[PDB]
């Protein structure tokens, strides 16, 4: 899955 | 000013749990959008991400070593945690501590690394180098001479040629592995007409044994 | 994973070159919320890695403008526009936009200087190590350049591939060059069993392999 990055 | 500081236990023996610890100031991990994590280099090699831990307990971790790895924290402390089972030589490594935000402001990056901490896994014991001549073969404006340093663990040993006073054209080899102990060399090139005329020794120190050798180059002879 | 190849993995320059340094992904690291997380790091020896570039092109806060980073999707590049000494080191590329973050294998920016062919020198084994029991013979191929080079030892006159360690210097800080040393471990027995010992380079700067030998029984 995608790391966390915000918006 | 934001630090990172590593610390673990030096070395450990194969199977056993690596408990590394990293403290940190110049910010704090109750801060929304904030991460602290782990990223390991063996020596030589590229550098493997292994581990982060966000504000909010949401852990993210390399899936290849998830039987292996546990990340935890400690936010009012400033520390984080990594935990490594069953570790093994190839676990042998330089072990970061990186901030890095999920936030636009906060720096989306790894701007902060700390200066990091080796973690050595060895199930050797310490031992004494044994120390060689290396004299060149029976029989032009230069000579090369060396010294071998085999058989020591831990690191290091230092090697210098006529306690220093040779310093120009010397080279000292990396230390590499023979199975569990480490083996360095060293060269040192020098015009024909100062040796076997002038003496050369090389000076050789274990600190963890004790070991201090000064080993003087001889000439082969007929005999 | 999301590989992240780099190419060349080593790059000589000369000072005041131009310098490129391609990273491809093996997908698109375009994450949903429309950045692209590529990154460019410097590492120097003994030292931490150093951010240089984020999200493909925005230089981190006093990095040079010599550098600059481009590219799209899965295909990136950081240029350098005029090589200091201060950039040599090992670059990586990094994408940080999914899981297990990955860097690229890291590429060597090394600086060029003029070919030099290496000088070659066997040792028999000493004394003390015989009257231990061990036989070891070491060759030093010493300040050579370019950087590639290899070693091949021979017992009686045929290639022994096994019970050889190498070691290799870095470049060297004042003229450049590169050097190793190659041991290769018997035995007493062994030693004392064959008689003809060679160290061979292969290098540039000759068609044919540098070859050093002797023989154990005129020791």
């Amino acid at each position: 899955a995608e790391f966390r990055h915000d918006s | 000013q934001v630090t990172l500081k590593e610390s673990g236990p030096g070395i450990l023996k194969p199977s056993q749990t690596l408990s590394l610890t990293c403290s940190f100031s110049g910010f704090s991990l109750s801060t929304s959008g904030m991460g602290v994590g782990w990223i390991r280099q063996p020596s030589g090699k590229g550098l493997e991400w292994l581990a982060h831990i966000w504000w909010d307990d949401d852990r993210s971790y390399n899936p290849s070593l998830k039987s292996q790895l546990t990340i935890s924290k400690d936010a009012a402390r400033n520390q984080v945690f990594l935990r490594i089972t069953s570790v093994d030589t190839a676990d042998t490594a330089t072990y970061y501590c990186v901030r890095r935000a999920h936030t636009t402001v906060l720096g989306d990056w790894f701007a902060y690394w700390g200066q990091g901490t080796l973690v050595t896994v060895s199930a050797a014991k310490t031992t004494a180098p044994s120390v060689y001549p290396l004299a060149p073969v029976c029989g032009g404006s230069s000579v090369t001479l060396g010294c071998l340093v085999k058989g020591y663990f831990p690191e290091p040993v230092t090697l210098t040629w006529n306690s220093g006073s040779l310093s120009s054209g010397v080279h000292t080899f990396p230390a590499v592995l023979q199975s569990g102990l480490y083996t360095l060399s060293s060269s040192v090139t020098v015009t024909s007409s100062t040796w076997p005329s002038q003496s050369i020794t090389c000076n050789v120190a274990h600190p963890a044994s004790s070991t201090k050798v000064d080993k003087k180059i001889e000439p082969r002879g007929p005999t | 994973d999301v590989l992240m190849t780099q190419t060349p993995l080593s790059l000589p320059v000369s000072l005041g070159d131009q310098a490129s340094i391609s990273c491809r992904s093996s997908q698109s690291i375009v994450h949903s919320n429309g950045n692209t997380y590529l990154e460019w790091y410097l590492q120097k020896p003994g030292q931490s890695p150093k951010l240089l570039i984020y999200k493909v092109s925005n230089r981190f806060s006093g990095v040079p403008d010599r550098f600059s980073g481009s590219g799209s999707g899965t295909d990136f590049t950081l240029k350098i526009s005029r090589v200091e000494a201060e950039d040599l080191g090992v670059y990586y590329c990094f994408q940080g936009s999914h899981v297990p973050l990955t860097f690229g294998a890291g590429t060597k920016l090394e600086l060029k200087r003029a070919d030099a062919a290496p000088t070659v020198s066997i040792f028999p084994p000493s004394s003390e190590q015989l009257t231990s029991g061990g036989a070891s013979v070491v060759c030093f191929l010493n300040n050579f350049y370019p950087k590639d080079i290899n070693v091949k030892w021979k017992i009686d006159g045929s290639e022994r591939q096994n019970g050889v360690l190498n070691s290799w210097t870095d470049q060297d800080s004042k003229d450049s060059t590169y050097s190793m040393s190659s041991t290769l471990t018997l035995t007493k027995d062994e030693y004392e069993r064959h008689n003809s010992y060679t160290c061979e380079a292969t290098h540039k700067t000759s068609t044919s392999p540098i070859v050093k030998s002797f023989n154990r029984n005129e020791c």
